[PDB]
RNA sequence: CCCAUAGUAGGCCUAAAAGCAGCCACCAAUUAAGAAAGCGUUCAAGCUCAACACAAAAAUCCCAAACAUAUA
RNA sequence: ACCUCGAUGUUGGAUCAGGACAUCCCGAUGGUGCAGCCGCUAUUAAAGGUUCGUUUGUUCAACGAUUAAAGUCCUACGUGAU
């Protein structure tokens, strides 16, 4: 999980969530595409 | 019943009742919703210790204050009772409260396709 | 900024400084040459002056350093003065200045000068920023004379250091944290290492004095495009690796360096150590040599010096392998060491012979063996040994369904091999 | 699985660009280049041969082949060796209408290379497309 | 998964959804998964009957069920 | 905490000052008795 | 401050006073507007002409084939006189109610792929469909007169 | 004319493809 | 020549003349350059502000690495940096003259188009990289084609001419009521309020 | 979301570079597919895509209490 | 150059430490060019801890030996009516 103010789908497999309050880029293939807003 | 109040929007998670013991390091912020969990009557007493005028018969005007948490009121505190205030907020029904006629009175105002798993 | 420059030669006679290897005129020029690329300004006037006595206040003995005031203040057209000296003290600097009315520089201002202007990466400005600080150390005087503003020892409050006493506090607080800087980016040029001293990426370090063809040379070699060789020195500021296949079908990483003058401070170059570092993490050294160059001598005893400076293993010192280039500019060059390859990076001429040396160094250097292998099809050993070794020759069997590769293989992936695949 | 090979008719040298690929997937290479051999010597020697196999999970074989290539056989009717560079300027040979006519009669004839599209213009106009991508005029 | 048959009667309407099943297992993905796993796509209310390696059968009756939920319905019997 | 350097109101950082909706009505309406103004002293 | 700074410098209260009130006030509409109230005909030649010439008329789901199966198919198909073609349903819908074929309505949804011709080799064309145990023979209609799959296997025998 | 839609097709695909290469 | 030509970082003939920081060339809105040349895309800039030859660079670097020169071109729609900016030397006290001339900038109003581009290319080919330099730039700046320049300016007459507010700074700034000319600036007779400094409020109306 | 056969491993270049190391050409078959926009292969193989079809952080301790709905 | 020149005593050190977290160590977690060991990076965490010496008046730095670590700062560069 890397904090980014602006979050970018780094691939295909790259999918955004709105958990805790925030926003998320979550990816099972390439996990360094983990972003936090 | 003041166990039983209700804060508007996210205030139990959000609202923070701060104080300091004093000495060092004694800074405690506690939010709403654990002050509550902790005193079931804290909330109301400090809603009305702040909007009382802050001067010496503050203090007085508390004692005259009783609260607490649930429906159980002591005998004399009973006897002396003379009125009733009406509810501020006027609570809102849930639909296992809302009456068949209610129900029936408020229209449908969709027709949900017949072939809907729902 | 614009600042037309009188070139100033003291050419020692006898004694230390007389050097034999070299002549004024070539130092002269190497010193043009270092202006013309600090560019923006040219030498408007030369001058090369005798000096029995190299170290003085005044470098010069009074008569010609007389001499010398008389011509510099009597030509209006020059703006500073470039002393082709090692380093001039404080006092020389500021005798030389208030004399000829102008401003002195020596061939560490100059050098420091043009790694200033022509610093991209961060890497490379904290770098000269080290670099810097001796020449700092040195002028403070001059730069905070003005900050002084000619108070001293009358103030009785606040910190009892005197104003040139803090500034050395201060001066000092800085170079502590542009050394711990460098630390930070010496790990982390480390950890950038870790991946490919994993992959045992055979690694040659070229490594020459400034303007031999490094650059260029890394070019031919890699058929990269991206990579531009300069006419002005110092271009290549910056240590990186590039990827070139050799005859054998190995891929091999060219570290290209920064270029080595003679005649400079040691901690100048020694600065870039956080960078030059990958030097000593090298599996082979290849020095390039502008044998057209008058003073390739001189220059080899600048890079040698250098490089012991640097401190770089001293097997690694050992086994360089030597390349003459620009043997074009010199026609029918017959090269007299052994071990030695003349090549031309331009015309690329002797690259082929020169990959081929360097291709059987890299296997001498590197631990790894020339073998035949056999092998089963249709087992993904033959896969896993391209991916994880460069494999020369497949002779098929079709018989027994198998085959022998001829493959370079080091010791690691050997050792995994026969582990995967009993 | 399917292998898709120009194998040489007369070329069927086991190994270098053979070996290794088709034994990854299991195979007789011995039998396979015997059985190429016996279709060069059913057709033509030497020249490139597209071809089909198919190693089925019983490792077994079925060598399909058709016509030669498009490439080298409009260079042997054009009378070239090797193909132009440019391929948009430089031109090596020149073909007639009348003489990509008579190839295409016996082009579109393959199983495994689908040209069984009944219209001539079909066929005609993707032999001219492959000449004009190679150093071949079409000429009138 | 051993064999699996659909049945359906195009003529009479509400048959998009077992039609839809249809076309989707038969795909080839889904047969080359399963080469022996093997497919009998008779036709003549909609229906589905699905035997798996383990002598089990799943019968979804398409007529009033979504192609995704009788795909859902045939992949978790799979998963078993 | 929440400190405005120096001076309020009057820095280069001063404390923010807002618009209420009693400011804006007191503003138009003093807008409207102008327009009147102009009507009357254009005749 | 200069009048002109290099970030945005705070403005005279009377200043902002007449900026807030002199902002820009959209038209309220009222009622929202939001709640109150070649290729193709070259297609619907070709369908015509094909409706027209072939005698008899099948379809099929021919989607679940490989690229290379279908092109078998084809082959198998053009050993014979019958074509198969393939058409957009969004345009094919028209057609029946334009050509008069109302029993075909229900019968052309998700892929569907024709049979066209005119002498049916229906007997061996539904022997290749046995070695492949699905593409289920669909309802057509052979010379306006639809026919069901049973109606096809005796037109067939 | 089919022609005509096959070559608007492949300059379509050309054009998804250019801009695409930096995508 | 299509790709970006190079700027020079200050004219052939320096300037020896200092001369004084004359902010109101940023200020207020362009007059110059609004308009498209031989172009049909640019960078239009919404906001005051000094470009310096990093910001030349920046822009002439990306353009041409981003460009299509085959297909694209591109031109610069602002001088090169002619202005001197003078810094004095680092910590000297205030006053003993004004400082020597250190760089060249070159001023840019907001409406202006710093670069412009054409060729046989359309807007979404283009508009990336130029975003791209135009957040990178001192003002506030938008990638801008002549449609979408015309669609902004036309919105802005709509805007201005269906706008339910009585008042309007423009009205009342002319008139002087309330006497708010006392706050205001002659500039904002001109400005209509649009215009703050080196900030123009595009929802302003 | 589905789906991908194929003139052919387009020529040249190279040991090989087959859409994809580089240069030229970029036509063309199928109802519909770039002589290929990305991964990947030493090279192939394989995976897709374009196509058909359906905002913030600092140093003593946060900082009125609170409140969304009774007619300007 | 805004308070203080009818005094707001000044750098280091001792003593006692209050606080921030932008965490040096200890805790939890994501990524990694994370095989393991060392690590690097980021989120959370300030309850607790954060060495002794040789020169040098030194804060620092260098060096010696350690440590889990020998953190960056603010506190009138905390603290001389101690
Ligand atoms: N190799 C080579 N270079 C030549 C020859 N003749 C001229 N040159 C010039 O030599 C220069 C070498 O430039 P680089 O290769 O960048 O220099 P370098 O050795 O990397 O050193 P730095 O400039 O310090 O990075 C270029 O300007 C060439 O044009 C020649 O025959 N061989
Ligand atoms: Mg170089
Ligand atoms: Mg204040
Ligand atoms: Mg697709
Ligand atoms: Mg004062
Ligand atoms: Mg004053
Ligand atoms: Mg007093
Ligand atoms: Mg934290
Ligand atoms: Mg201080
Ligand atoms: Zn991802």
């Amino acid at each position: 999980f890397k904090n980014k103010t602006v979050l970018k789908k780094r691939c295909k497999d790259c999918y955004l969530v709105k958990r805790r309050g925030r926003w998320y880029v979550y990816c099972k293939t390439h996990p360094r595409h983990k972003q936090r807003q | 019943n003041t166990r039983h109040i209700a804060f508007s929007g996210n205030k139990w998670e959000q609202k923070v009742y701060s104080s300091h013991t004093g000495y060092p390091g004694g800074f405690r912020q506690v939010t709403a919703a654990q002050l509550h969990l902790r005193d079931p009557v804290a909330i109301v007493k400090l809603a009305i210790y702040g909007m009382l005028p802050k001067n010496l018969h503050r203090r007085t005007m508390m004692e005259r204050l009783h609260l607490f948490p649930d429906e159980y009121i002591p005998e004399d505190i009973l006897k002396n009772l003379v009125e009733e205030l009406p509810q501020p907020r006027k609570i809102p029904k849930r639909l296992d409260e809302y009456t068949q006629e209610e129900i029936d009175a408020f229209p449908r105002l969709w027709t949900p396709p017949e072939d809907y798993r729902l | 900024g614009t600042q037309r420059v009188c070139l100033v030669h003291p050419d020692v006679k006898w004694g230390p400084g007389k050097s034999q290897m070299t002549r004024a005129e070539w130092q002269v020029a190497e010193a043009t040459a270092l202006v013309h690329t600090l560019d923006g300004w040219s030498v408007v006037q030369t001058m090369v002056v005798s000096t029995k006595t190299p170290d003085r206040k005044l470098i010069f003995g009074k008569g010609n350093f007389e001499h010398l005031t008389e011509k510099i203040r009597g030509s209006p057209d020059i703006t500073c003065v470039f002393l082709n000296v090692e380093r001039m003290a404080a006092p020389t600097k500021k005798e030389l200045e208030a004399a000829w009315g102008v401003e002195v520089f020596d061939r560490f201002t100059v050098v420091l000068h043009i790694f200033r202007c022509n610093a991209r990466t961060k890497e490379a400005r904290l770098q000269v920023a080290l670099a810097e600080m001796p020449l700092h150390r040195s002028n403070l005087k001059r730069d905070v004379a003005h900050l002084y503003r000619g108070v001293g020892s009358r103030y009785i409050m606040g910190s009892g250091e005197s104003f040139m006493q803090l500034q050395q506090r201060l001066l000092r607080e800085k170079e502590a944290k542009i050394r711990k800087a460098l630390d930070r980016l010496r790990k982390k040029r480390h950890l950038l290492r870790r991946q490919r001293t994993r992959r045992e990426f055979p690694v040659i370090s070229v490594v020459g004095y400034t303007n031999c063809g490094k650059t260029t040379l890394i070019k031919a070699l890699t058929g990269d495009a991206a990579i531009q060789p300069r006419d002005q020195l110092f271009a290549t500021l910056d240590v990186t690796a590039h990827a070139g296949t050799l005859p054998s079908r190995m891929t091999v990483l060219y570290v290209d360096t920064i270029g080595f003058l003679s005649q400079l401070p040691h901690g100048l170059i020694e600065s870039f150590s956080a960078t030059l570092e990958d030097v000593a993490h090298s599996d082979l050294i290849l020095h390039v040599r502008d044998v057209s160059h008058p003073e390739a001598e001189l220059q080899k005893c600048s890079v040698l010096s250098t490089l012991r400076g640097l401190q770089l293993p001293a097997p690694l010192l050992d086994s360089m392998v030597e390349v003459h280039n620009k043997v074009d500019l010199v026609p029918g060059y017959s090269p007299t060491e052994p071990n030695v390859v003349p090549v031309s990076a331009l015309r690329g001429h002797g690259l082929q012979e020169l990959k081929a040396e360097l291709d059987a160094a890299v296997l001498k250097a590197t631990g790894r063996q020339i073998l035949t292998l056999r092998v089963r099809l249709a087992g993904a050993q033959l896969s896993w040994l391209y991916k994880e070794a460069t494999v020369q020759e497949v002779d098929v069997i079709p018989e027994d369904g198998a085959a022998d590769v001829r493959v370079i293989i080091s010791n690691s992936a050997y050792g995994k091999f026969r582990k995967l695949f009993p | 699985g399917v292998i898709r090979a120009i194998v040489r008719a007369g070329l069927a040298m086991p190994g270098p660009p053979l070996g290794p690929v088709l034994g990854q997937r299991g195979v007789s290479i011995n039998q396979f280049c015997k059985e190429f051999n016996e279709r060069t010597k059913d057709i033509k020697e030497g020249i490139p041969l597209p071809t089909k196999i198919l190693v089925k999970p019983d490792r077994t074989f079925e060598i399909k082949i058709g016509q030669p290539t498009v490439s080298y056989f409009l260079k042997a009717a054009a009378g070239i060796e090797k193909g132009a560079r440019q391929t948009g300027k430089e031109v090596a040979g020149l073909v007639t209408l009348k003489h990509v006519y008579e190839i295409a009669r016996i082009k579109a004839q393959d199983e495994a290379f689908a040209l069984q599209d009944v219209p001539l213009s079909s066929v005609v106009r993707s032999i001219i497309g492959s000449a004009r991508s190679l150093g071949i005029r079409v000429v009138k | 998964v051993k064999q699996v048959r659909v049945q359906f009667c195009p003529f009479e309407k509400n048959v998009e959804s077992t039609r839809t099943f249809l076309q989707t297992v038969s795909s080839e993905k889904v047969r080359s998964t399963n080469l022996n796993c093997s497919v009998i796509a008779d036709v003549r209310e909609p229906c589905v009957d699905v035997l798996f390696g383990d002598g089990h059968r799943l019968i979804m009756r398409g007529a009033h069920l979504t192609a995704l939920e009788m795909l859902t319905a045939f992949a978790s019997h799979i998963r078993a | 905490r929440g400190r405005i350097p120096g001076r309020q109101w009057i820095g280069k950082h001063r404390r923010p000052r807002f618009v209420s909706l009693r400011a804006k009505q007191n503003m138009i309406r003093r807008l409207e008795i102008e327009a009147e103004n102009h009507y009357w002293l254009s005749m | 401050s200069k009048a002109v700074t290099r970030h945005r410098r705070v403005m005279h209260f009377q200043r902002q006073k007449l900026m807030a009130v002199t902002e820009y006030i959209p038209p309220k509409p009222a009622i929202h507007p939001s709640c109150l109230p070649g290729l193709i005909r070259l297609l619907r030649r070709e369908i015509a002409a094909v409706f027209q010439d072939n005698r008899m008329i099948a379809v099929c789901q021919n989607v679940a084939l490989s690229a290379e199966d279908k092109l078998l198919m084809r082959h198998q198909l053009r050993k014979h006189k019958i074509l198969m073609k393939v058409f957009p349903n969004q345009v094919l819908k028209p057609f029946l109610e334009d050509s008069k074929y109302q029993n075909l309505l229900p019968l052309f949804v998700g892929h569907n792929m024709l049979l066209v011709s005119e002498e049916p080799k229906v007997k061996e064309m539904v022997r290749i469909l046995r070695t492949v145990p699905f593409l289920p023979l669909l309802g057509g209609c052979i010379d306006d007169t639809i026919l069901s799959r049973q109606g096809f296997i005796n037109y067939s025998k | 004319s089919r022609e005509y839609w096959r070559r608007l097709r492949k300059q379509n695909i050309w054009r998804h493809n250019r801009l695409s290469k930096n995508k | 020549k299509p790709k970006l030509r190079f700027i020079e970082r200050a004219p052939l003939v320096p300037k020896v003349r200092r001369e004084p920081k004359n902010l109101s060339d940023i200020r207020g809105p362009s007059t110059e350059a609004t308009e498209f040349t031989e172009g049909n895309f640019a960078i239009l800039a919404l906001g005051g502000g000094y470009l310096h030859w990093g910001h030349f660079e920046m822009m002439r670097l990306t353009i041409n690495r981003s460009m299509d020169p085959k297909n694209m071109f591109a031109i610069w729609r602002v001088p090169a940096p002619f202005k001197p900016i003078t810094r004095k030397s680092v910590g000297h006290r205030m006053g003993g003259g004004k400082g020597a001339i250190d760089h060249y900038v070159t001023p840019v109003k907001a409406g202006r188009l710093v670069v412009e581009m054409g060729g046989r290319c359309e807007f979404e080919e283009v508009q990336g990289f130029l975003d791209q330099v135009a957040h990178k730039l001192p003002f506030a700046a938008k990638a801008v084609s002549r449609g979408t320049l015309e669609k902004m300016r036309k919105d802005q007459e709509e805007r201005e001419r269906n706008n339910q507010n009585p008042w309007t700074f423009e009205r009342i700034a002319t008139a002087n009521m309330l006497g708010i000319r006392k706050v205001l600036s002659p500039y904002d007779l001109t400005h209509k309020g649009k215009y703050w400094g080196k900030f123009y409020m595009p929802k302003r109306v």
